[PDB]
RNA sequence: UUUCUCCCAGUACGAAAGGACAAGAGAAAUAGAGCCACCUUACAAAUAAGCGCUCUCAACUUAAUUUAUGAAUAAAAUCUAAAUAAAAUAUAUACGUACACCCUCUAACCUAGAGAAGGUUA
C-alpha cells in the first residue's frame, strides 16, 4: 500500500516532507505521477490536522515536523485550515501532464491545492448538452 | 442402571478385603466418586476387575460407551474408569505403601504430599 | 424492472413437474464467499463456519441430453450480476434475450431430465436446507510467478444454517 | 513443552527425581506418533544417569483458548509396568487428563492438586 | 491418503487352552488441496506465514487358482491348446471431477501478471 522511493523508507519519509513542504509553499507542483500520487495521501490528512486547530498539540507538532520553513506554520492555521473549513475533503487536485522529455520518459503529473489564487489549470470540459447525442437523451428525459 | 451401591455390593460377592469410596464437592473438578479397592492378589484382582466390567456392561450403560480396563499389566495395581466412579483395585500391602485413601480424605493434609523433595540443576559451566 | 418480470417462474408457463426418483440429480447454485466466523452447537463445542451468498442466481440455458452429453444432460446457471458498460454487445445481446442483466461466471451443472427446469427461473439460498452435505468448487488464490488460480473442490461440507432473508 | 533435550521439571518424589543432580532431566523419545510432546504424553525421561519414562504435565508451549498456560515444564514419573515411580505429585495438574485417550486414571489419584 | 484403538465380542469357533471375522465408531499420522474465526512470528501498514484451522474417491473390464456339464476314451469318468457354464487378486477409466463463454478496451483499479494476457468499472 506504499511505494518504494528514494534510498529507503526514512528517505522516502524525507522525501515526501520535502515534496509536502514544498506543495504548500507554491501550491502547485509538477513530479513524476508515482511520486504525486502517493504524497496526495498525506496532503489531504494534513488539512484535517490544520482544521482540528492551532492550539492542538498534536497537530503542532505534525506540522512543525512536516513543514521544514516555519513560516508556513502560521499559513497553514490562518491560510490553508480556513480556506477549506467549508470543505469536507478533496483539498488536493491532481492531473496528468505530458511525459517529461528527459530521455527517460518519466510519467508526468501536476499536484495542485484546491481554492488557489494561481491561475486555473486547463481542466478537462464534458461534452454540451447541444450535441446530437445529448438532444436525444434529453428527450428520452423530457418524455419521462 | 449401574451405580455406586450395585458395584460396591458387587465388591463385596467377589470378596473385596478392603474397599475405600471418597465423594467429591461440586467445586473440585474431577470424578464425583473416587473409589479404591483391595484384592489379595493378581489373580483376585484380575478376576474382580472382569466381574465389574462385565456387569456395568450388562447392567445397562447402553448410552454410556464400554470401558476399558487400565493397568491389567502391572500385578500390584489395577484401575477402572466407570462413569460416575473409578475404582482403584490393588493389592492389600499396596494399599498401605500408596496411601490414596489418605491423599482424598486429607485433601491438602495427606503424610505423603510433605515427601516430595526439591532439586537444582546447575550447568556444567 | 428485468429482475421483477423473472420473480414468479410460476406463473410463467412453467415446464411441467416430474416426481422423484431414484438417481436424479438436482441442479446447482453460485454464491458468493462473503467470509468466515466461529459457531456453536448446543454441545458447547465451536465450529468455524464459512458463510456464502446466493446472489441473483437464475438459471439461463438448458442443453439437451443428446445435444450435450450422451450420458445426461446440462443446464447453465449464473449468479452476481455486473455492469453493461464494459463488456462486448455480444454478451448482452445474448442475455437480452432472455431477460436478465448479464452475470459475472457462467457455469454448468448436470442435471437429469426430470430435474429440468425453465431458464430463467430465479434460484434462492433456500434450495439446500440445514443439515445437508454439499459440495463447492471453486478456484484458489493465484500467487504469481514463483502459481494458484486453478480449479478446485472440497466434498463432504455440511451445512449448518440458512438465512433466508 | 518436552521434546528431544528440552530439560524439564520432574515434579515427583521419586528418589532419582526427587535426589538432586548436577544435569538437569531431559528428555530422549517422545512416545507419540508425532515427534511433539504435549500434556498427557508419554515420554522418555533421563535422570540420574538412567532411563525413565515420563508423562508430561504441563507445557510452556502456547495452547488452546480457554485453557491455562504452564509457566513451567512438569512430568511425572511411571514405572515400567505402568504405575507411577513417585507416591505423590506436587504441582496441579490439569484434570483433562481423564478424558485423553489412555491410561491416566493411576496418575490422577496420585494428583492430590488438580485445577 | 495411511496407521492404530474401540465396537462387533470372551461372542463365532474350540474338550479346554485360546480366540476371528465382515459392518460400524473414535483416535491419530502423513500426503495432497486449501483457509485466517482464534493462537503465534513478522510487516514495529490494511498483509504474508505456521507453530493455527478445514477438507480429501468410485471399478465396467481379471489370474494364478477352484468347481459344474461333457465327448473323444463302452464311465455313477475328464475344469476343456474339446465344443461349453461359473466362481475367483492387483491392475484400470467403464465411473468421475475440472474446463466449455469467444471478446468491449482511452483510462483507472486488481488477491491477475516478468512483459503480454486476465478480471473489475454505477
Amino acid at each position: 500500500v506504499y511505494r518504494r522511493l528514494g534510498l529507503g523508507p526514512e528517505s522516502r519519509i524525507h522525501l515526501l516532507r520535502n515534496l509536502l513542504t514544498g506543495l504548500v509553499r507554491h501550491e502547485r507542483i509538477e513530479a513524476t505521477w508515482a511520486r504525486a500520487d502517493e504524497m496526495r495521501g498525506y496532503a489531504e490528512k494534513l488539512i484535517d490536522y490544520g482544521k482540528l486547530g492551532d492550539t492542538n498539540e498534536r497537530a503542532m507538532r505534525m506540522a512543525d515536523f512536516w513543514l521544514t520553513e516555519k513560516d508556513l506554520i502560521p499559513k497553514l492555521f490562518k491560510v490553508l485550515a480556513p480556506r477549506f473549513q467549508g470543505q469536507n475533503g478533496n483539498y488536493t487536485r491532481m492531473l496528468q501532464i505530458p511525459n517529461r522529455k528527459e530521455q527517460d520518459r518519466a510519467k508526468m503529473a501536476v499536484i495542485e491545492y484546491k481554492g488557489n489564487y494561481l491561475p486555473p489549470l486547463p481542466l478537462p470540459h464534458r461534452d454540451s448538452n447541444l450535441t446530437l447525442l445529448n438532444q436525444l437523451l434529453l428527450g428520452l428525459q423530457q418524455d419521462l | 442402571k449401574f451405580d455406586i451401591d450395585m458395584l460396591v455390593s458387587l465388591l463385596r460377592q467377589e470378596n473385596a478385603r478392603d474397599i475405600c469410596v471418597i465423594q467429591v464437592p461440586p467445586e473440585m473438578r474431577y470424578t464425583d466418586y473416587f473409589v479404591i479397592g483391595s484384592g489379595t492378589s493378581t489373580r483376585h484382582l484380575h478376576a474382580m476387575v472382569h466381574y465389574l466390567v462385565k456387569m456395568y456392561k450388562h447392567l445397562k450403560c447402553r448410552s454410556d460407551p464400554y470401558v476399558k480396563i487400565e493397568g491389567k499389566d502391572a500385578d500390584d495395581w489395577l484401575c477402572v474408569d466407570f462413569g460416575s466412579m473409578v475404582i482403584h483395585l490393588m493389592l492389600p500391602e499396596t494399599r498401605e505403601t500408596y496411601e490414596l485413601e489418605k491423599l482424598w480424605t486429607l485433601r491438602s493434609f495427606d503424610d505423603q504430599l510433605a515427601q516430595i523433595a526439591a532439586e537444582t540443576l546447575p550447568e556444567d559451566f | 424492472t428485468q429482475l421483477t418480470s423473472k420473480l414468479n417462474p410460476l406463473k410463467d408457463e412453467p415446464w411441467p413437474l416430474h416426481p422423484w426418483e431414484p438417481g436424479s440429480f438436482r441442479v446447482g447454485l453460485i454464491a458468493l464467499k462473503l467470509g468466515m466466523m466461529p459457531l456453536w452447537t448446543k454441545d458447547g463445542q465451536k465450529h468455524a463456519v464459512t458463510l456464502l451468498q446466493v446472489q441473483d442466481c437464475h438459471v439461463l440455458k438448458y442443453t439437451p441430453k443428446e445435444d450435450h452429453n450422451g450420458k445426461i444432460a446440462a443446464l447453465t446457471v449464473g449468479g452476481k450480476t455486473v455492469s453493461r458498460f464494459y463488456k462486448p454487445d455480444s454478451r448482452l445481446e445474448f442475455y437480452r434475450d432472455l431477460g436478465l442483466p448479464p452475470k459475472q461466471i457462467h457455469k454448468i451443472f448436470h442435471v437429469t431430465d426430470n430435474a429440468v427446469i425453465k431458464p430463467g427461473t430465479p434460484l434462492y439460498a433456500a434450495h439446500f436446507r440445514p443439515g445437508q452435505y454439499v459440495d463447492v468448487t471453486a478456484k484458489t488464490i493465484g500467487k504469481g510467478f514463483q502459481m494458484g488460480n486453478q480449479n478446485r473442490t472440497v466434498y463432504g461440507l455440511k451445512v449448518w444454517r440458512v438465512n433466508t432473508k | 513443552a518436552v521434546q528431544k533435550m528440552t530439560r524439564v521439571r520432574v515434579v515427583d518424589n521419586s528418589a532419582l527425581g526427587s535426589t538432586p543432580y548436577h544435569r538437569p532431566p531431559r528428555c530422549i523419545h517422545v512416545y507419540n506418533k508425532s515427534g511433539v510432546g504435549k500434556v498427557g504424553d508419554q515420554i522418555l525421561l533421563a535422570i540420574r544417569g538412567q532411563k525413565k519414562k515420563a508423562l508430561i504435565v504441563g507445557h510452556r508451549m502456547p495452547g488452546s483458548r480457554m485453557t491455562p498456560k504452564f509457566d513451567s515444564n512438569n512430568v511425572v514419573l511411571i514405572e515400567d509396568n505402568g504405575n507411577p515411580v513417585g507416591t505423590r505429585i506436587k504441582i496441579p495438574i490439569p484434570t483433562s487428563l481423564r478424558r485423553r485417550e489412555g491410561e491416566y486414571s493411576k496418575v490422577l489419584a496420585i494428583a492430590q492438586n488438580f485445577v
